[PDB]
């Protein structure tokens, strides 16, 4: 849904294994205007 | 002498980022 209302934001998905997460985790080393969570991560 | 330590700044300083952003561009779908 962030794609499909206006598509601008810099948008980060953070699910699944831990080698996935972990590439994404060092992005935010600003360019990162949201991240996609879940309560047990 | 400093030109053969600089070359190899600039070709990682691009490797690092261009890794990171690829698995990035393949991860998101």
């Amino acid at each position: 849904e962030f794609t499909r209302f206006v598509p601008k934001f810099k948008v980060l998905p953070y699910w699944g294994n831990p080698h996935d997460r972990k590439v994404i985790r060092r992005f935010w080393s600003a360019p990162f205007h949201v991240v996609i969570t879940s309560y047990q991560l | 002498l400093t030109e053969e330590m600089l070359l190899k700044r600039e070709e990682r300083a691009r490797k690092r980022r261009l890794q990171a952003a690829r698995r990035a561009e393949e991860h998101k779908n």
